[PDB]
């Protein structure tokens, strides 16, 4: 079993050992990674808006509503931060705004 | 400012103004190399700075009350439920050597799909929000200035709310954390996909902050049958989340692996552990080596959880960790006591600091059994690796229960734990990045289209906001409390009380709970429960038994009992003299 597998190792150096361990290591975590900039999610959503200056409760309700009307792929944040500007409120008004059902036919361009 | 270290720590005062607090620095600190430290008749080749304030070792009074400190930093775990009774546990642990505070999160928390605020009161842990996180910190701040020497506190950054406790945690200063995203697949079924899309953003949020990260591959020294078959899949575990961490941008410097020497006697657990322990740290040059000790081989004595410990810092001795947690020797009995995590510090203190300097005197036989170990696991582990590509990634993997199986790898037994790609806690809550995707704040992982806006901010994307939280901290919302019955204010209300009597107590003030060991001459059974009866006979109430040992058959048993005293004492009527 074990002897069977290990065949092609047995005479790799140990300093081929660790760096092919580390090379294969890389090659499993890439897909991963990409997946990880190419995508977002509810939480990664909420947290970009706690840092923008919402509160927990204000930003479950503005992911949310986000998802309903299918807008994540733009960004929770952005949606908040074009209403703000469009309207000319404060982001912090125009993400109350929204979190409250304001805004919402108008984002959607 | 305050701090007098004869007067008990006013928890109702640092309660008070938790809307204007402030972290005081940031991130993780090691201990200071103290070279060729000289305190009493004696010299250390292996020592830390020494503390301005601290409780020594009984026995430091036939040696005039020194006490050396080892270099590695020293972790306690403290989390009752009530987080405002474990501040004064803190306060305990700091002054015995403890400058790593480690704090669990309350049952479930891993399921909160966000983050939640105030104080109710715990189960198993502590509810960790931003109060609470607040005032501990802000307890810590007092702590660490009377002992004159900074503490790390620590706590979890798992769930599928991660990315959010990381802001947080960002937010408050809190120094060190767990993030593996294995664990949310593994052991709470999280969905893999937004567990590992989500860690991204947690771990880059951590990097920011400067915190320490450990991970979460020793769970699986738990969860495991015989856990000496287990190394080729920490090797695997440790190097996935590393290789992960340190393509996110986070430092090799910050990243800790979380490694416990798999057995304890009566297996031979050095000749097991060892090997392990090294072919694990020269596969991993450079990146942090967190040990921490032995809970799976646990029982009801703390006698013998001691011993096995002692091994455990033996282990970190002969090879090297930069970080030593420590685990109560009460933890298979019970629910750790104040009396017992001084207990898993000075012991941590003590063993190292009798060995100090040892490696100037023994060294490992590096050619022999042990060089031929540390090739093999290397090589199974490598093996693991190989079949992990071949079956075309890790999802597959997992999902081909590939990990938390029983076997001695390349050996399978099938009775690994697998998820689903496509199910889990939080399927489909993936979303496809658009191309005119936007997030205006620092910290921020994947694809973030910030030209469209100003090409100039591509790299300062908080600035078309003029500050997210992480520049502008007042733009943080601070809640109180959302739970007008359950909150701290309640519970410290409840006992003004105490606060001219007195009572025992383990976890929570006043809880009366005390510890009674006794011999019996007769079988284990019938001991126990004639123990019972004179624990009753003897006042105490909620009495139960927590371990029994046999001396031998017939001749005897040792009984230990934890009960309740249902009366207090008064400090103005006891009769003291000089
Ligand atoms: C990597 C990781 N993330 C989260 C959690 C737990 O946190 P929630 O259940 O609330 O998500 C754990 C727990 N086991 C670790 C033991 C610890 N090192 C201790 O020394 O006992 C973990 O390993
Ligand atoms: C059961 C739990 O619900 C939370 N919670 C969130 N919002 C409210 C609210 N408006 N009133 C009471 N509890 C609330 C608490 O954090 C609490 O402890």
């Amino acid at each position: 079993d074990f002897q069977q597998r290990r065949a092609h190792l047995a005479n790799l150096s140990d300093e081929e050992l660790q760096t092919r361990f580390w090379e294969m290591a890389e090659k499993i975590v890439d897909p991963l990674l990409d997946l990880g900039k190419k995508n977002t999610t509810p939480s990664i959503e909420r947290s970009v808006l706690l840092r923008m200056g919402f509160s927990s409760l204000e930003a479950k309700a503005i992911v949310d509503k986000t998802m309903d009307r299918g807008l994540m792929g733009k960004g929770a944040g952005h949606i908040v931060y074009k209403i703000a500007k469009e309207k000319n409120i404060s982001v912090r008004e125009a993400g109350l705004a929204l979190s409250e059902g304001k805004y919402w036919d108008d984002a959607i361009q | 400012l305050q701090l007098r270290v004869n007067e008990k720590l006013d928890v109702e005062n640092i309660l008070k103004d938790l809307d204007k607090y402030t972290p005081k620095r940031r991130g993780w600190t090691w201990r200071q190399p103290a070279e060729n430290l000289q305190m009493g008749p004696f010299i250390y080749k292996d020592a830390s700075t020494p503390l301005e304030n601290s409780v020594a070792l009984p026995s430091a009074k036939y040696f005039g009350d020194i006490d050396p400190q080892p270099l590695p930093v020293i972790t306690t775990e403290i989390a009752s439920g009530r987080f405002e009774d474990d501040i004064r546990r803190m306060r305990m642990a700091a002054w015995h050597g403890a400058d790593h505070i480690m704090v669990i999160r309350t049952a479930g928390q891993s399921h909160y799909d966000g983050l939640i605020e105030g104080t109710p009161q715990g189960i198993g842990g502590v509810p960790i929000t931003r109060k609470q996180v607040r005032a501990q910190r802000k307890a810590l701040d007092l702590i660490e200035e009377e002992v004159g020497r900074p503490i790390n506190y620590h706590s979890y950054v798992s769930g599928v709310a991660g990315p959010d406790i990381a802001v947080m945690f960002a937010e408050e200063g809190v120094n060190g954390a767990h993030q593996d995203p294995q664990y949310n697949v593994l052991y709470r079924n999280i969905n893999m996909i937004r567990s590992f899309i989500d860690a991204c953003e947690s771990k880059t949020i951590m990097a920011w902050a400067d915190m320490a990260q450990i991970d979460g591959a020793h769970n699986a020294n738990a969860t495991a049958r015989e856990a000496w078959k287990v190394m080729p899949e920490l090797m695997v575990q440790h190097a996935l989340n590393s290789i992960f961490s340190l393509k996110v941008g986070m430092k090799k410097s910050n990243i800790c692996l979380s490694t416990v020497p798999p057995t304890a006697p009566p297996a031979p657990s050095m000749y097991l552990d060892l090997p392990y322990a090294v072919a694990l740290r020269e596969m991993f040059e450079g990146y942090r080596m967190r040990a921490q000790m032995n809970t799976k081989y646990m029982e009801a004595s703390t006698r013998e959880a001691t011993v096995t410990h002692v091994l455990n810092l033996l282990i970190s001795k002969l090879t090297r960790a930069d970080i030593q947690s420590t685990i109560t020797p009460d933890e298979g009995r019970n629910v750790p006591w104040h009396i017992y995590n001084i207990e898993a510090c000075d012991t941590a203190k003590q063993a190292l600091i009798g060995m100090d300097g040892l490696m100037d005197m023994v060294q490992l036989k590096r050619e022999g059994v042990l060089g031929d170990t540390v090739r093999e696991l290397k090589e199974r582990a490598v093996l693991f690796m190989e079949e992990i590509i071949e079956a075309g990634g890790y999802f597959n993997a997992v999902e081909q229960g590939f990990f938390v199986d029983s076997g001695y790898y390349p050996e399978r037994n099938g009775d690994g734990i697998a998820r689903q790609i496509n199910g889990g806690i939080g399927a489909g809550t993936v979303f496809e990045r658009d191309e005119d995707y936007m997030a205006p704040v620092t910290a921020h992982f994947g694809y973030n289209n910030v030209k469209q806006y100003d090409e100039a901010l591509v790299s300062e994307p908080s600035k078309l906001i003029d500050g997210c939280t992480l520049e502008v901290p007042e733009k943080i919302v601070y809640i109180d409390e959302l739970d007008e019955n359950d909150n701290v204010n309640v519970r410290m209300e409840e006992t003004k009380e105490f606060r001219s009597m007195i009572k025992p107590e383990v976890e929570w003030q006043a809880d009366g709970t005390v510890l009674l060991t006794m011999f019996l001459p007769t079988s284990k059974r019938v001991a126990e429960f004639a123990a019972i009866e004179f624990a009753k006979k003897m006042n105490l109430e909620e009495v139960e038994v927590i371990n029994r040992e046999v001396m031998q058959e017939a001749e005897g048993t040792r009984i230990e009992l934890k009960g309740r005293v249902p009366f207090s004492i008064d400090i103005n009527s006891l009769v003291i003299p000089p």
